[PDB]
């Protein structure tokens, strides 16, 4: 249903197939594990420092 | 000759407020810290009837949500009503009530410090809730128990709001405790019950009132928490319950209301014989009709209760018709104590008078609401929300702004000023003209209250336009009172002169302003109702006597 | 029964991120489960931030969000604890502001029916009933005995479905 | 939370309570 | 803390549990991990000693 | 006396005779010592 | 009387896993604070980077 | 484990180290002190430091 | 008071976002203010010490 | 010749707290009328085994309460602590003997969820239970502050008031005695 | 006359026409009261403290005690003729007569409302629907009254109410989850609704007499529900009694309101309110 809704990375245009993604749990910033999904608004909190 | 200081010392030095504030008992010193602090409730909770006005005005639903409308009614029914009036009750009561009477402090002086900062944290519990995800309470003031469970009013900010109310509502039952101890055990020699001025006896009766009415809250909030945080079957419509709220919220409900109307009834029968130079017409007549209306407001509760299907109809109409008696005789001693006396109309004389004008609407609008059959069509319309800003304006605008302007060369030693105090008085009653007047028109046609959006087809657009124009008149109005208090507070011309209104009545006007730590230097000899003007005036003895009773 | 080491494993692997027997700080955590039971705790709440660990339709495969064995040892090990039609009318009674109408009290978007509920069945309604739901009051014990609930639940299904 | 927050919490308002609320008994002040 | 390191073993070397406590059975754990959770169950009172230890 | 029984009193005038003239035998002690340094 | 540090609650150390509560004791706690209060301040002078963790 | 038999009294085992070690000392610290406080004499002594 | 914000989110029900937005802002405002708070309560309990001298 | 304010501040508020329980009966009665189609214990028995036994315990404290309050009018400072511990000791009777009565009636019948009567007896004689605890409290800081002073006129004065207290916590449990158990 | 009562419609009932008639002779008595008091406390501005009297002569007086005994029974005299109006006209209005003629159920459920008809009988005997059935409501294990003829009123909806315009009219008023309001701005009159109204002595249900005006007048919800309490906007219409009778029998066959008051030339959807856009999403 939320598929006009994504933007790409200028790099990362075609690393998708069919509504699946693949993003590391390692996250950006002290590199915690982010697995928190929130699922109505999609965002990968991470219970560490709160990305 | 006679060495002074040209003008007196604006801010003390460093540091002589911020301890002697924490540890304090003066009651002089409370009393003008519920002042202070109930006029940032009047502007938290004030402000929010202005993003309530503007939502209203244009008939779409443009920047607040739908349930940011209905909590911030609650938050703004809360805060007018519990964190702003029923502590300026007790914050005259600190103020006045050791003065008038012969008293060098309140009976229990850490009851008196207790009282507030109950209020104080309790009233930054309920208005908490803004910081909670799910907002504050988003059912109304009244909180009826189907709306208020644990599944229809799930967020905390509701919970918040009730116990909110039980600290606050801890701390105006130990401040009543005061209240009557004070009256009755710390009077001057030659004081009796009678000779004493009547909001002293407002005091003392709305203290019997908050007796009756705040542990009965007290025990419903405690009722309804059982219900919500525990899992409880009180409060449930399958056994009582939702008509139980409706008995133990307005058995507190109106008798609330008569301890925010009386003690500023009692301000102003203070302001009369100051500003027209002759007594209280009719004095215990005023002593008997405030114990019938002590009396008569707690077995009319049900007077909120017409049209929510059954209740005993003809009790609850012909109780809350004989209310209507006594206050209509405490107009009679109003306007004829300022009859033949010669008038002069400054700043506490005019604040009382616009109570007179505006606080007579609400009262016949309230015996139009008295009876079920004229209630059966408005109860909850817009012509209730006209009827208590026409009751409620004129005992704690119109009447407190009399006791502020009255109170303040006494408290303080500086005459608060009169070109901007007359400019604050019609920036306030023409911007009331235009605010509240225009809702019996826009409630009795068919606008009930809070609600947050209608529908432009219906004819309600030109009609809250005006009476949005006029709320923001009545919140410009606050803005020359401020700088008139923040101005006059240390700036403003002094008053070395222990009467600055002339004519003063009670034991409080023969001490110096500001009174010592204990009020009193030298205690005149009480021999009539009012002690200051035998004192300052020893000619007038023969007349207070033989030129009385017509 | 529910393997105990494969619910530990289970736990710290899709769950210690959000709960430490704490709940997560972002937005609202799931909390500790109140009766924690296979019924209650086993049935997903896909509705609100939490992501729906179970999919529909889904056939085995090695990503997945959920194993009906790895559901049931997870369930488990959280649980340590150390008239069909006359039943759907009383819900609509004592849920009628809500169910009634097949609607959702918080949401009018959000519905009751099988589409709103994915992959729902008997069991997962009985449970988000029995304790009620993150946002709705449990019914066991406290409000409805287990024939109401299994008529309520019964009655829910049966309009959904149809 | 069960990890270092409320034992966090529960060593300020027992422990060190009781460890400076003994030292006052034991002390003067002066 | 010289009592508790007559028990704990500090390396981090993989081995599985097979021990007494149930839920962590057949977990892939360092040594530290091991004998940390040797102290708390399988030393007489050695969960005492941990906790005062912390406080 | 106990917390539930007094003593016979003679046995309280000397444990209060003793015990405010101890206390202020500690109070001009130092105000004798205070003295000495100035 | 009062537990301190349940270990055997939350399993070994396994960098796949998550703990939804990962916060030091109380005499470190106002490092992770440090760590959560600064905003994501990062530089790129050249080719070579500078993290938030500078600002710790 | 948390279904058995025996939980109730292994659940109470590191409390009854607790109040069984930590109140003897306490104890023993209490009456130390109060022999402190009651018996042993109390003096007021001042020592110049040469410092 | 930040690095537990997430169980300050949870319990005290306040939410997880604007924890750090008290904290950050608060950062720079609230020592801001008990520097006032407290030099002019260090002095106004000196203060109370001249009263007790003064008048006793 | 002065009415002894303490004394007066006291009772003024000791009024309050009948309408704190006039709010409770009120829950009690409503979930009577309006909801008790038999009588109200539907399944569960209110025993007066361990309810008159834990009665006449208050009863008889209020007998030695009464005794402690003419020694601090007498000017016995220890009478005044004997028959408070006295007080002490039976009013904590009360507090174990309904305390085992609750777990009685929790593991075999009504909690406080799940039962209209459950939540009407938990509530009405639950805030009497916190106002004994409460009372109790005000012993230990009343004996303890008989301790640090000369037993002035006001620490007899803190004595009558204290003693106020709890004849109000003993007849308002009269009020609950003879509304529970026999008006079922 | 209509600017006398503030604000208020013509009422559609006979029993709400002898409530405006008591509201005209209630404001008007109060607005001779009001003008009174005013007449005195403006009176007294032409008593200010002028420049004629160097020392003060006030004629200080306080006991005044033949005139307080006159202003308190002449207020009681007011109240004691204007009580018996306001007991009378609560007698003429809720009348309880038992032919209902027709029963219409309204179960405010949680933000809109669910009208349904129950057993319709005529002074004539004509119609007599008789027989809206208890089988749904034995399911339910309550007490709410289902019927065959409901209306369900949807957030896009916005459900029209038809009702005949010469006979007595019933409203049994239950709820689902909360206390709601009913009130119709032409019906002089409220009876908001309750949850279990049987469990809490409420009266539960009215009459009004009939409807002695044609259209389409509005309805509102008053007591307050929760977030969209402003958004209960439910429409009540008054067809002919000829024009009645075609309607059940082209509903009984089974359409809706967009299609069974196409049968009987009106407005499908309602005239005086609408759909709300921001509810709707
Ligand atoms: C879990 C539940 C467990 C139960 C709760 C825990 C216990 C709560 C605290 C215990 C209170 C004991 C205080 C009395 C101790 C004493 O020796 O009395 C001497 C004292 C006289 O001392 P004095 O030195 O001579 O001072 C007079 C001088 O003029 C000097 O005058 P003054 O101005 O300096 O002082 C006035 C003085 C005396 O002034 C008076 O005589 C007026 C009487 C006012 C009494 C106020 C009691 C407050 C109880 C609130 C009840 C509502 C519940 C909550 C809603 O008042 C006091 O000294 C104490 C004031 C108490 C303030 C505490 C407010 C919070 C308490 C509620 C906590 C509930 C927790 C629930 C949370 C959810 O007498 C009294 O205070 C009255 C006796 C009444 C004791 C009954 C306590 C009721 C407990 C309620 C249970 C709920
Ligand atoms: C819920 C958690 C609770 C867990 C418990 C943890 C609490 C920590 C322990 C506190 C340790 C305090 C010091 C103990 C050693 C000193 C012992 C002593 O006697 O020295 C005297 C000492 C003065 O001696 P001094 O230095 O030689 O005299 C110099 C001048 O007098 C000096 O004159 P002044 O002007 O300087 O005034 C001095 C006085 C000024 O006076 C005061 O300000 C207050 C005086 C009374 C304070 C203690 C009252 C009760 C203690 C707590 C009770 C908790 C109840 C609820 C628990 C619910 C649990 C489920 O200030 C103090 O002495 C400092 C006291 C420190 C207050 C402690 C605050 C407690 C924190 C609460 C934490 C809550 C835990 C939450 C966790 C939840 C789960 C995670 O006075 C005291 O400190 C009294 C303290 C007594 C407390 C011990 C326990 C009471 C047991 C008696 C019960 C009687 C039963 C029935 C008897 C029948 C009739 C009699
Ligand atoms: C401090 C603030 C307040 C005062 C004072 C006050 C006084 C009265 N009120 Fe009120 N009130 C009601 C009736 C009266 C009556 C009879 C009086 C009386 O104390 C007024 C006394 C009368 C006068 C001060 C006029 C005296 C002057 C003369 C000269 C006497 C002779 C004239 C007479 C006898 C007129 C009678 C003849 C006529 C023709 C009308 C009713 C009615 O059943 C409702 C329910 C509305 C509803 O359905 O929600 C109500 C609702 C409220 C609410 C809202 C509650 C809610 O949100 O639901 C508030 C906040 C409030 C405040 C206040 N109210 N009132
Ligand atoms: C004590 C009693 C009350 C006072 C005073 C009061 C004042 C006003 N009210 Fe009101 N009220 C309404 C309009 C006003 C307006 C225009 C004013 C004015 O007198 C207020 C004057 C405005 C101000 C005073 C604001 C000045 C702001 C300034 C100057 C800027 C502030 C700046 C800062 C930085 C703020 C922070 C300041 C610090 C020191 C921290 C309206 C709507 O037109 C409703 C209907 C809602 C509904 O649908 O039912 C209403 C509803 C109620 C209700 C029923 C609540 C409910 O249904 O749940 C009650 C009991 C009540 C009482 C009171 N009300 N009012
Ligand atoms: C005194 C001082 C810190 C001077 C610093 C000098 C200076 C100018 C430094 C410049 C460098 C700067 C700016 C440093 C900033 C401070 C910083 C980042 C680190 C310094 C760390 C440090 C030395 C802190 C000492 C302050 C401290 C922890 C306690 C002193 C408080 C005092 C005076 C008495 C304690 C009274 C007491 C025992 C209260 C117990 C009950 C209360 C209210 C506890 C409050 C409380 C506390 C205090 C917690 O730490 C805590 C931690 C985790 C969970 C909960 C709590 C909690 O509830
Ligand atoms: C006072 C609030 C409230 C009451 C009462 C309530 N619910 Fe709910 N219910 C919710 C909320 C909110 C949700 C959305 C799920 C969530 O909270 O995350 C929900 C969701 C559900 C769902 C899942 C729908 C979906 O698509 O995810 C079912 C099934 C359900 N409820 C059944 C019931 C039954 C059966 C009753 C009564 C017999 C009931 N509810 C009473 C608030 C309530
Ligand atoms: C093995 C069980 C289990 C795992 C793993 C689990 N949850 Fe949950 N969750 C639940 C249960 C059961 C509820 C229902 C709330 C309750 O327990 O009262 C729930 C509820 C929620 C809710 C609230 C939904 C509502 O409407 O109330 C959110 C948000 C949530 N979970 C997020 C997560 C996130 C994010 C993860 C992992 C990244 C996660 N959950 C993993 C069992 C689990
Ligand atoms: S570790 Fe810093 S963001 Fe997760
Ligand atoms: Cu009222
Ligand atoms: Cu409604
Ligand atoms: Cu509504």
């Amino acid at each position: 249903a939320d598929m006009h809704r994504v933007i790409k990375r200028k790099g990362q245009e075609s690393f998708n197939f069919g509504e699946l993604f693949a993003y590391t749990k390692v996250c950006s910033h002290l590199g915690c594990p982010s697995s928190l999904y929130e699922q109505q608004t999609y965002r990968i909190l991470c219970p560490c420092h709160q990305s | 000759l006679l060495a002074r200081r040209p003008f007196p010392q604006r801010l003390g030095p460093r540091w002589t407020l911020l301890y002697k504030l924490v540890t304090t008992t003066d009651h002089k010193l409370i009393g003008m810290m519920y002042v202070v602090a109930c006029f940032i409730f009047f502007f938290i909770g004030g402000l929010m009837a202005l993003l309530l006005r503007t939502e209203l005005a244009v008939p779409g639903l443009q920047f607040l949500s739908n349930e940011q409308y209905n909590q911030l009614f609650t938050m703004h029914g809360t805060v007018m009503l519990l964190f702003y009036a029923t502590p300026i009750v007790f914050g005259f009561a600190n103020l006045v009530v050791p003065l008038q009477i012969g008293a060098p402090d309140v009976a229990f002086p850490r009851l008196n410090a207790l009282s507030f900062w109950l209020f104080l944290f309790g009233a930054s519990i309920a208005l908490g809730g803004f910081l909670a995800p799910g907002g504050p309470a988003d059912f109304g003031w009244t909180a009826y128990t189907p709306l208020s469970n644990a599944m229809h009013s799930p967020g905390a900010g509701g919970d918040l709001w009730i116990f909110g109310l039980i600290v606050g509502g801890l701390g105006t039952i130990l401040g009543a405790v005061n209240m009557i101890t004070t009256v009755v055990c710390m009077r001057a020699p030659g004081m009796i019950m009678f000779r004493m001025p009547i909001f002293t006896w407002n005091i003392l009766v709305t203290s019997v009132i908050v007796l009756v009415a705040f542990p009965l809250l007290t025990s419903a909030l405690f009722g309804l928490a059982a219900d919500r945080n525990l899992g409880a079957h009180v409060f449930d419509p399958a056994n009582g319950g939702t008509m139980l709220w409706e008995h133990l919220f307005w058995f507190f409900g109106h008798p609330e209301v008569y301890i925010i109307a009386l003690p500023f009834f009692g301000i102003v029968t203070e302001i009369f014989p100051v500003f027209s130079r002759k007594p209280v017409f009719g004095y215990t007549t005023l002593v008997y009709a405030t114990i019938s209306i002590g009396a008569l407001s707690i077995a009319v509760w049900a007077h909120h209760l017409y049209a929510t299907g059954a209740v005993l109809l003809p009790f609850f109409s012909f109780m809350t018709f004989m209310i209507a008696v006594p206050t209509g005789i405490k107009f009679v001693n109003w306007i004829g104590t300022m009859w033949k006396g010669q008038l002069t109309f400054e700043t506490p004389m005019l604040f009382s008078v616009g109570f007179l004008v505006t606080f007579l609407l609400g009262g016949l609008t309230g015996v139009i609401l008295a009876s079920p059959p004229l209630d059966f069509h408005v109860t909850d319309s817009y012509f209730v929300v006209a009827h208590f800003h026409y009751v409620l304006f004129g005992t704690i605008v119109f009447a407190t702004y009399a006791g502020v302007y009255f109170w303040f060369p006494k408290m303080t030693g500086r005459l608060l000023d009169d070109r901007l105090g007359k400019l604050h008085f019609w920036l306030t009653l023409i911007g009331f003209h235009t605010t509240f007047l225009v809702h019996h028109w826009l409630g009795a046609e068919g606008m009930p209250r809070r609600y947050a959006d209608y529908l432009p087809t219906d004819g309600f657009t030109t009609l809250n336009i005006v009476s949005t124009i006029g709320s923001f008149i009545l919140g410009v109005s606050m803005l020359p009172f401020v700088w008139n208090v923040f101005k006059s507070w240390r700036y403003g011309e002094p008053v070395t002169v222990d009467d600055p209104w002339g004519y003063g009545n009670s034991l409080e006007w023969a001490t110096s302003c500001p009174p010592p730590r204990h009020n009193f230097t030298e205690l005149p000899r009480i021999r009539s109702e009012r002690p200051a003007f035998e004192l300052h005036y020893p000619h007038m003895i023969e007349r207070l006597r033989a030129e009385s009773h017509p | 029964s529910a393997l105990l080491r494969t619910g530990k494993q289970l736990f710290e692997t899709s769950c210690v991120s959000c709960h430490g027997a704490n709940l997560q700080g972002v937005p609202d955590r799931g909390p500790s489960l109140i009766g924690t039971g296979e019924a209650a705790v086993y049935f997903q709440v896909s509705t609100g931030r939490m992501p729906a660990m179970r999919g529909e339709a889904q056939a085995p495969s090695k990503p997945p969000h959920f194993d009906e064995s790895q559901i049931d040892a997870l369930g488990a090990y959280v649980q340590a604890n150390g008239d069909v039609a006359r039943g759907g009318d009383l819900f609509r009674l004592n849920c009628a502001s809500c169910h009634n109408f097949t609607g959702k009290g918080g949401a009018l978007s959000s519905g009751k029916y099988a589409p709103d509920l994915g992959d729902a069945n008997p069991a997962q309604i009985y449970t988000a009933m029995l304790t009620g739901p993150q946002n709705m009051p449990k019914f066991s014990d406290r409000q409805l005995t287990p024939d109401e609930k299994r008529d309520i639940v019964a009655y829910v299904r049966e309009s959904a479905e149809t | 939370g069960f990890g270092p927050a409320p034992e966090g919490m529960a060593m300020w308002i027992i422990g060190m309570v009781a460890a400076i609320g003994v030292a006052m008994w034991i002390g003067s002040r002066a | 803390g010289v009592w508790l390191t007559l028990f704990f073993d500090p390396s981090m070397a993989h081995v599985t549990y097979d021990g007494v406590y149930q839920p962590l059975r057949g977990v892939q754990m360092s040594r530290a991990y091991e004998t940390a959770l040797d102290i708390s169950f399988e030393v007489r009172g050695g969960l005492f000693v941990r906790q005062v230890h912390h406080w | 006396g106990s917390f539930l029984f007094p003593d016979p009193a003679v046995e309280h005038e000397a444990l209060t005779e003793a015990a405010h003239a101890s206390e202020h035998k500690s109070l001009t002690a130092l105000k004798e010592h205070q003295d000495r340094i100035h | 009387l009062l537990t301190i540090n349940p270990i055997w609650n939350l399993g070994p150390y396994k960098p796949s896993q998550v703990s939804a509560g990962s916060q030091p004791d109380f005499y470190m706690m106002w490092t992770d604070g440090l760590i959560r209060l600064w905003p994501a301040w990062e530089f790129y002078p050249f080719g070579h980077t500078i993290p938030q963790g500078v600002w710790v | 484990p948390f279904g058995s038999e025996g939980e109730f009294l292994y659940s109470l085992a590191t409390p009854l180290y607790g109040l069984t070690f930590g109140l003897s000392i306490l104890s023993i610290g209490i009456g130390a002190v109060l022999f402190q406080k009651k018996f042993i004499p109390e003096e007021i002594s001042v020592q110049d430091r040469h410092d | 008071f930040a690095c537990m914000n997430d169980i300050i989110a949870l319990k005290f029900h306040i939410s997880l976002n604007a924890t750090t937005w008290i904290g950050r802002i608060g950062m720079v405002v609230l020592p801001a203010i008990v520097y006032f708070v407290a030099y002019r309560w260090a002095i106004s309990l000196q203060r109370s010490d001249r009263e007790v001298l003064e008048h006793g | 010749n002065r009415p002894n304010m303490v004394s007066v501040g006291t009772i003024v508020w000791l009024s309050s707290e009948l309408m704190f329980f006039a709010g409770l009966f009120a829950m009690y009665f409503t979930a009577r009328a309006q909801a008790g189609g038999a009588w109200p214990p539907e399944p569960t028995e209110l025993n007066l085994a361990l309810a008159v036994p834990v009665t006449l315990v208050l009863i008889a404290s209020s007998f030695t309460c009464q005794m402690g309050v003419f020694a601090a009018e007498r000017g016995d400072v220890f009478g005044l602590r004997r028959w408070y511990v006295i007080t002490f000791l039976m009013g904590l009777f009360f507090v174990l003997g309904q305390g085992y009565e609750y777990i009685h009636l929790v593991e075999h019948g009504t909690t406080i969820p799940g039962s209209a009567y459950g939540s009407v007896f938990y509530l009405a004689t639950g805030f009497h239970g916190l106002h004994v605890i409460g009372g109790l409290v005000a012993f230990v800081l009343l004996l303890a502050r008989t301790k640090m002073s000369k037993f002035t006129p006001a620490q007899a004065t803190a004595a009558i008031v204290v003693s106020y207290y709890w004849h109000f916590v003993d007849i308002v449990w009269i009020a609950l005695f003879a509304t529970i158990y026999f008006v079922r | 006359s209509d600017a006398l009562a503030l604000g208020w419609p013509t009422g559609i009932t006979p029993e709400a026409k002898l409530n405006r008639e008591l509201w005209i002779g209630s404001v008007i008595a109060s607005f001779a009261v009001g003008a009174i008091v005013w007449g005195l406390i403006f009176w007294t501005s032409a008593f200010h403290r002028k420049k004629a009297t160097d020392t003060e002569l006030p004629r200080q007086f306080g006991y005044n005690m033949p005139l307080e005994l006159t202003l308190t029974v002449i207020p009681f005299l007011i109240i004691s003729v204007l009580f018996y109006f306001t007991v009378v006209v609560q007698e003429r209005m809720m009348h309880k007569d038992p032919n209902p003629e027709v029963v219409i159920d309204v179960t405010a459920f949680q933000w809109n409302w669910k009208f349904g008809y129950q057993k319709i009988a005529f002074a004539d005997g004509s119609f007599d629907y008789d027989g809206a059935d208890p089988e749904r409501k034995e399911a339910m294990t309550t007490y709410l009254n289902f019927d065959k003829i409901e209306t369900l009123g949807t957030s896009s909806e916005i459900p029209v109410l038809v009702l005949p315009a010469g006979k007595r009219i019933e409203f049994v008023l239950n709820s689902a989850d909360v206390i709601h309001g009913f009130w119709v701005p032409e019906f002089l009159f409220k009876r908001d609704v309750l949850p279990e109204p049987k469990a809490n002595n409420s009266d539960n249900v009215f009459q009004v007499s009939e409807i002695q005006q044609t259209g389409a007048f509005v309805g509102r919800c008053t007591e307050m529900c929760g977030t969209f309490h402003a958004m209960m906007n439910f429409e009540v219409r008054v067809v002919e009694p000829n024009d009645f009778k075609a309607y059940i029998d082209q509903r009984n066959a089974g359409k809706t309101n967009a299609e069974a008051l196409a049968a009987i030339n009106q407005p499908p959807l309602a005239i005086t309110t609408e759909p709300f856009e921001s509810r709707r999403g």
